[PDB]
């Protein structure tokens, strides 16, 4: 008995301590949100000014994104929880060999097996992901946007200097971090749920 | 975050201690008073000789 | 009858109502109900898009 | 007289053994059943937005959905009083082969 | 249009969450005055050992 | 008359009390009389309906 | 309505249920002061023996 | 639970909501929103030509 009680208590402060690393992954991916959407509006911006300001102007736009995309890297790479760099695509959902996912087990209760699996990703190549992101799109997208002077080029009946693909794609990341972060947000109410059951049974 | 992981390895929930605290105190206490009884006996072993 | 008390669900309710409170300030002191993913994680990828 | 004493004492101690474990079973669903009380808001919410968001969205609400049914499985697999796992269908209400209860 | 729907999600109504703050307080402020009664118990336990 | 003395009324009523008094305080400290399904179990299931 | 519902089967009064609690304690304190005056008799059986 | 108090939401909010304000005055008494680079870095450019 009191084996499993006190590795029971010992689990929801496991539980506890993985809830927090969600918060710190949460707030970086708050932020990349917040990057994003000011990506957005500068997308939009740029589709009237294939009209009204030239590719010089374009391209103080395209200087801003590219800022936007290198902070994004940033907050891939510094985002740390003791040291645990996460939103790298260490922790990818689901590489072609499941060997190399690299998921991420809390311990959940006081035995064997309890416990659970996660996963994440998101940095500068986090556009439209097919099984890699893909090739000359939904990988700039994030990372290099075509808004240099491409769209002075033609309008969206391209798909690789069209403007509907671009701002789709950008839509697209967002649902990614959208999906990413709602995840989580499940995942924690999962944990608390639990911490609630592991603290009764501990009673 | 961190500051949260930080104190719960660190701050103490001083309920629970304290209440860890006075269970110790009052073991302690009734403990005193079997050791006043303990050494009561051997009086009555005088007894048994006087 | 001390050696474990039996008011721990004193306590639990305890760090309830104070885990409680402390929801409530994140939500007052930013003005919202989904600070945090875990409030409402369909509600906030709705409100994102 | 003895014999039927202590053994009272002891079936006693069991009872209160039982009740405990109960408790256990108790919390576990208890928790189960915020669980779904969440669910059924997004199932409602879901149904309003049968018109008001896309298919997209309701893809969302079922992240959000499939993780909390994976949590039920979770409880009813990871709840165990001194390593009794209950609320899986081992103990089943009534099978139909009632020498499988 | 589309700011009202936001808010309804995001802004929280802050008048029923402070009521639910004021409730939240109130019942930590009780739990613990249930807390000092619970912990007396055991003193009177030594009263009928001392 | 001292082997086994007659004053166990004594202790289970004691007991009593004080499960008495552990469960109201399980109610005050959560605010509720339905903290557990023995409470009411028909209130109970109603309640959540 | 509902919510008035869902508390009078939910929500304790706990004015009354304060007044339980007094209650149960004063009997639990009571029935120990009772076990005190209990296990003083056998100590007059000794006095007949001694 | 009192060596490091859980109330820096609280805190980080509230910096927050000071900086918004900052900003917001530092916009009106100068009567514009690119009063600084990182207000708009694009329009900023843009409104230069």
């Amino acid at each position: 008995m009191r084996g499993q009680i006190r590795g029971l208590e010992m689990a929801s402060k496991n539980s506890q301590d993985g809830i927090s690393l969600i918060q710190t992954a949460e707030g970086a991916l708050t932020e990349t949100r917040a990057i994003l959407q000011r990506v957005r509006e500068l997308v939009v911006q740029a589709g009237n000014t294939g009209t009204q300001d030239k590719a010089t102007d374009l391209q103080s736009i395209q200087d801003e994104i590219s800022a936007l995309t290198d902070e994004i890297d940033g907050i891939s790479n510094r985002t740390e929880f003791n040291g645990k760099k996460l939103l790298d695509g260490t922790y990818k959902v689901d590489t072609a060999t499941p060997a190399n996912q690299k998921n991420l087990v809390f311990q959940i209760g006081a035995n064997a097996t309890q416990q659970i699996s996660v996963n994440i990703e998101d940095m500068g190549a986090d556009a439209l992901g097919i099984k890699e992101a893909d090739g000359s799109i939904a990988a700039l997208h994030s990372v290099n946007d075509l808004d240099v002077t491409k769209f002075a080029d033609n309008a969206a009946d391209c798909a690789d200097i069209g403007f509907d693909a671009q701002l789709k794609v950008v839509d697209e990341a967002i649902n990614q971090v959208s999906s990413q972060r709602a995840k989580l947000g499940a995942v924690q109410n999962r944990l608390e749920h639990t911490i609630n059951n592991l603290s009764a049974s501990g009673e | 975050n961190l500051t949260a992981a930080e104190s719960r390895i660190r701050d103490v929930d001083m309920a629970k201690e304290m209440s860890e605290f006075t269970k110790n105190n009052i073991l302690s206490q009734a403990s005193q008073a079997m050791l006043a009884q303990a050494n009561q006996q051997p009086q009555n072993v005088l007894q048994l000789l006087r | 009858i001390n050696h474990n008390i039996a008011a721990l669900n004193t306590l639990n309710r305890l760090s309830s109502n104070n885990s409680a409170s402390q929801k409530n300030m994140e939500k007052l002191s930013s003005g919202l109900r989904i600070n945090r993913a875990g409030d409402d994680a369909a509600g906030l990828a709705i409100s994102e898009k």
